[PDB]
């Protein structure tokens, strides 16, 4: 089968340069174009530029000529996207994509899975964890406070608890530093008899916490 | 260039029945003399890449199901699903490859039309544990709510806050299709334990008048 492979998640600083790859397997690598796409965070795909391997021609939108380079080496099937010095506003998903057969130009018909691109002065940290306390429904929850980089997970109770949950997409805090909510909606009769613990895992971190949610005294 | 705009910017339609999403293009993207709308569309779900849907405007990809078509010519192209299903919830994107460059649209999200409901509300006040590093983080959750459209205002002893708070939203909740969103208002321990009265104001059209939560510090 054709399959576009890119290079793992980056996590960067401002000022470092970047190559990152996309490795063209089940197909001539030459014989078709390969095309670089932005999609920056809750935005929409942009269009970069493309490249033949087969003689290197390319093309660059001009928003972005100047700005990356774009490259391949054919003797490994591999096309090329780097910056010689990262702003934070890189920080975005790209996607390698391959031009379709037809005679002029084509649709992009296999995609690569994305290279995620964190560009941050931060540092891996950990989070800190507190409760969200309840106050004949009740909601309760954690709050995963001043970690990076992304992800992390929480689950409720080692997994018993899936119904009424809701993990909250982070926020990024003008620190540099992420924050997220995690809460549950609960029988308010149960508060008294049933334990509610949030496991937090931030891997990037290897920090894992659980915290013991009740109501307070 | 050839500059492409989508509309709507989101949909909501009820499952099973007919979704149109439609793309301008500014210039044509005819291709003369093989006559062919130069004008691919794409579907992309969270986290993962887009997929070709449809190509040359209403020729379908290989193994995309029969309730997706593409149509129109020229400038103007739509996309229609016969019946919404809920594997089709996702960002349509449209593209035109006439030229160089081959420009994407800003992107339509489909969603599930469901009943309006008003967001559950509830207020929580920094933790002590918090407290003790010198932070406050008050949250205010606004849950099981739709359409999304929503506005919360923090008010600290009637003072109203801008600026000091961040807040984000779910995605359509995977069981009754509804949203929620956590709102967080910052503040150094110095200046929580100066206010007394924390107050979060919920507007929704689920409500006929906005809805207030609150608490007093130390109480």
């Amino acid at each position: 089968e054709v399959q576009l492979v890119q290079s793992g998640a980056e996590v960067k600083k401002p000022g470092e340069s970047l190559k990152i790859s996309c490795k063209g397997s089940g197909y001539s690598f030459t014989s078709y174009w390969i095309g670089w796409v932005r999609q920056m965070p809750g935005k929409g795909l942009e269009w970069m530029g493309i490249i033949d391997p087969s003689d290197s021609d390319t093309r660059y939108s001009p928003s972005f000529q100047g700005q990356v380079t774009i490259s391949a080496d054919k003797s490994i099937s591999t096309a090329y996207l780097q910056w010689s010095s990262l702003k934070a506003s890189d920080t975005a998903m790209y996607y390698c994509a391959r031009v379709g057969p037809a005679d002029v130009w084509d649709s992009f018909d296999y995609w690569g899975q994305g290279t995620l691109v964190t560009v941050s002065s931060a540092s891996t940290k950990g989070p800190s964890v507190f409760p969200l306390a309840p106050s004949g429904t009740a909601a309760l929850g954690c709050l995963v406070k001043d970690y990076f980089p992304e992800p992390v997970t929480v689950s409720w109770n080692s997994g018993a608890l899936t119904s009424g949950v809701h993990t909250f997409p982070a926020v990024l805090q003008s620190s540099g530093l992420y924050s997220l909510s995690s809460v549950v909606t609960v029988p308010s009769s149960s508060l008294g008899t049933q334990t509610y613990i949030c496991n937090v895992n931030h891997k990037p971190s290897n920090t894992k916490v659980d915290k013991k949610v009740e109501p307070k005294s | 260039d050839i500059v492409m705009t989508q509309s709507p910017d989101s949909l909501a339609v009820s499952l099973g029945e007919r979704a149109t999403i439609n793309c301008k293009s500014s210039q044509s993207v005819l291709l003369s003399p093989w006559n062919s709308n130069q004008l691919a569309w794409y579907q992309q779900k969270p986290g993962q890449p887009p997929k070709l849907l449809i190509y040359g405007a209403s020729t379908r990809e290989s193994g995309v199901p029969d309730r997706f078509s593409g149509s129109g010519s020229g400038t103007d192209f739509t996309l229609t699903i016969s019946s919404l299903q809920a594997e089709d919830v996702a960002v349509y994107y449209c593209q035109q490859y006439y030229l160089i460059p081959s420009t994407f649209g800003q992107g339509t999200k489909v969603e599930i039309k469901r009943t309006v409901a008003a967001p559950s509300v509830f207020i929580f006040p920094p933790s002590d544990e918090q407290l003790k590093s010198g932070t406050a983080s008050v949250v205010c959750l606004l849950n099981n709510f739709y359409p999304r459209e929503a506005k919360v205002q923090w008010k600290v002893d009637n003072a109203l806050q801008s600026g000091n708070s961040q807040e984000s939203v779910t995605e359509q909740d995977s069981k009754d299709s509804t949203y929620s969103l956590s709102s967080t208002l910052t503040l150094s321990k110095a200046d929580y334990e100066k206010h007394k009265v924390y107050a979060c104001e919920v507007t929704h059209q689920g409500l006929s008048s906005p809805v207030t939560k609150s608490f007093n510090r130390g109480e």
